[PDB]
RNA sequence: AAUAAAUAGUCAAUUAAAGCAAUACGUGGUGAAGUGAAACAUCUCAGUAGCCACAGGAAAAGAAAACGAAUGUGAUUCCGU
RNA sequence: AUCAGGACAUUAUCAUGUAGAGAAUAGGUAGGAGCAAUCGAUGCAAGUUCGCUAGGACUUGUUGAUGCGAAAGGUGGAAUACUACCCUUGGUUGUGUGCUGUUCUAAUUGGUAACUGUUAUCCAGUUUCAAGACAGUGUUAGGUGGGCAGUUUGACUGGGG
RNA sequence: GGGGAUGUAGCUCAACUGAUAGAGCACCUGAUUUGCACUCAGGAGGUUGAGGGUUUGAGACCCUUCAUCUCCACCA
């Protein structure tokens, strides 16, 4: 019968998941380890409600994350040919605020907490790695243009 | 005795029919088995219940 | 698996191997799956629950189709009444002389019809004609005193049926250009005749599978297959 | 108390139960054998005797997931056929 | 509960094949003689499939079209292509079952020890140890079972046996 | 009362699941020793349990029987 596990186990389910196993293995040996409650509040429908809502907020997060990531993978129209000296110093040290002055409005919003670039924000006369992550799972790479104005 | 403690259903006396339909009195005993029923997280008595009552408790989430 | 030809992938893509295709629909589909430039045959394979090792379960006979199968048959008549056989529409007539021609290797005919008197001469040729299937059989009404009427019946589209060693009957119902109703009526007449020809010894399901196919087509598992 | 809590346990107060008989009726559990079948094992005796539990002034049963074959009757109980 | 193994039908996986005859690998038996080619040949070298010990294809290429004589000759019980279908067999995991084989434990068990109720060999609770899905118990079904029970074991007969 | 299987040299057995019956033993002969036995090899010993049915092809596949066996059943 269907049983919900509240934390993660190696097989079956990962944290909040549902597995349809026989009465079998634990039951009175599952309750003590309370690793898989029969349902949430033991109610088939109530567990439905709870797990559904939780993973639903989770996948609406999934949706906004995908939006950000793909609008980036498809557009990435963030251009900065910032004047570069050459022999004298020249780099992408334009932090990111000037760089985000081209993200919202002209392109995807590209939330502030979503571009997890490091403290360098580019430091060469050449394009470097731009790290933007919509969530902790989606990995976004941006390599925008650079040059001398 | 061979009886439930939650309900009172007990043994059934009957006939032992064989070839030639010879009659000998026999007794069917209930499948008495030991179980522990929690009650408000306490008094986990080791009661002796039948398998049918065990199934009823199991489908009732151990409620009695 | 051998790579299917380009045309057949299309033709196989038109056929659900799992669906139970109703007769009429199968015939209309069978006509559509003909990929050939020549006028193919429409053929039926009926798998029976027969042990053809059992003489009582050996199914052999003839069926007269309501409609012509559209294959011209050259008939050799071996009879004393050569004139009436010719008027019946035999393509070749003769007595012992044609038996000698057959002995010398002349085989430009598709069916032999004969009178009972000639089996002793033809029996000596059983190795040549029997391996080719040209040997007349009483069970097929190819051995008869009225050779002209039988000749007319075969020209009208009478065909022999025989169970193979596996208990299958294979017959050609018509051409691809033949009207679909004619093929359906021909198929029904065969199936009803087969049903009517049940050996008393065959227990259970008699027809295991019915398959319609063309000369160059996939088999379109007739309704209620396998 | 084991053992923090809590139960088990201990104590106190209040309320009921015990038993009897009517050599008779009710319900339930358990339940033979003599005997007959001209033997006997199926069967009968007989769910009788006996044993036990619970009553009551009666008890039990009781308002159709029914009878049953029809333009049908419409809780249970008891008598005749 | 987990792990491993085969066993099973077998998911999924391709090879593999000669009565003779007929150059023919003919595994068979159906419709009936074609049908593929830069998705690329033929001839050869390098591997391998394989016993009919012949033959079979393939890939490792060259190569660039042939055809192809199993398209079309050919004999053969059986025949030619190609649509077939079934394949012979094994090939690997395999599917979901049971089958013996381990490990772990919470079920459960204890006539191990300890504490408590408790001034108490029982019982109950909590442990600890030892087992352990075994055992025990319930239902069902075989085997043995004068230990026990209910009965039978004829009539004629110069008495009966 | 069915269900299955078996029947092949005299004996013990392969069965040559149709493209035309073989092995050990029994027996004859030959070699073989001073003798016996042993030893080796040829030959002989087959109408495939019987009958019927099919095809071009069956002891071999099918039907019918015969004998044998193992199972079950086996309350007139
Ligand atoms: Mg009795
Ligand atoms: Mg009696
Ligand atoms: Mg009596
Ligand atoms: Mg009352
Ligand atoms: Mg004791
Ligand atoms: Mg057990
Ligand atoms: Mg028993
Ligand atoms: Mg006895
Ligand atoms: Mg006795
Ligand atoms: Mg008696
Ligand atoms: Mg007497
Ligand atoms: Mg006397």
């Amino acid at each position: 019968m269907k049983v919900i596990l509240k934390q993660d186990v190696s097989n079956l389910g990962k944290r909040f998941d549902v597995v349809d196993v026989k009465d079998g293995y634990a039951i009175h040996f599952l309750f003590p380890k309370k690793l898989a409650a029969p349902l949430t509040k033991k109610s088939l429908q109530d567990r439905d409600l709870f797990l559904k809502k939780q993973q639903e907020h989770y996948e609406i997060n999934k949706a906004l994350s995908h939006k950000l990531k793909e609008v980036i993978e498809q557009t990435e129209l963030h251009f900065s040919l910032k004047e570069h000296n050459g022999r004298p110093y020249g780099s992408i040290i334009t932090k990111q605020i000037i760089n985000q002055a081209h993200t919202k409005g002209m392109a995807l919003q590209k939330f502030m907490f979503k571009d997890n670039v490091r403290l360098g924000f580019g430091d060469h006369e050449i394009t470097l790695h731009i790290f933007e992550d919509t969530t902790a799972v989606l990995k976004v790479k941006v390599t925008p243009d650079n040059g001398v104005k | 005795a061979k009886k439930d403690q939650l309900t009172l259903r007990g043994p059934l006396y009957g006939n032992n029919r064989s070839h030639s339909k010879t009659i000998t009195r026999r007794k069917w005993n209930v499948n008495l088995q030991p179980c522990k029923v929690k009650t408000a997280d306490g008094k986990t008595t080791r009661i002796l219940v039948s398998t049918r009552t065990l199934r009823t408790l199991k489908k009732h989430n151990r409620l009695s | 698996m051998a790579k299917l030809s380009k045309k057949m992938k299309i033709a196989v893509g038109l056929v659900d191997k799992t669906k139970l295709y109703p007769l009429q629909e199968a015939v209309d589909l069978v006509k559509k799956t003909s990929i050939t430039k020549f006028n193919g045959s429409v053929d039926i394979a009926v798998s029976l629950n027969l042990d053809t090792t059992k003489a009582e379960q050996q199914l052999r006979g003839a069926i007269a189709f309501p409609h012509s199968v559209g294959k011209p048959i050259r008939i050799l008549a071996i009879t004393d009444d050569e004139k009436a056989a010719l008027e019946a529409g035999a393509d070749f007539v003769g007595g012992i002389d044609k038996i000698n021609d057959i002995k010398n290797g002349w085989l430009d005919f598709d069916l032999i019809i004969t009178s009972p008197k000639f089996m002793a001469a033809l029996g000596k040729l059983g190795k040549l004609l029997g391996t080719k299937g040209l040997m007349p059989n009483p069970k097929t009404e190819t051995v008869t005193d009225d050779v002209p009427a039988a000749v007319r019946a075969y020209k009208k589209g009478k065909k022999e049926y025989r169970a193979d060693s596996f208990g299958n009957i294979h017959m050609s119902l018509g051409r691809v250009d033949s009207a679909s109703n004619h093929l359906v009526e021909n198929a029904l007449a065969l199936l009803d005749l087969i049903k009517s020809r049940k050996p008393a010894t065959v227990k259970g399901i008699y027809i295991k599978n019915i398959a319609l196919t063309t000369t160059m087509g996939p088999s379109l598992k007739v309704k209620l297959p396998d």
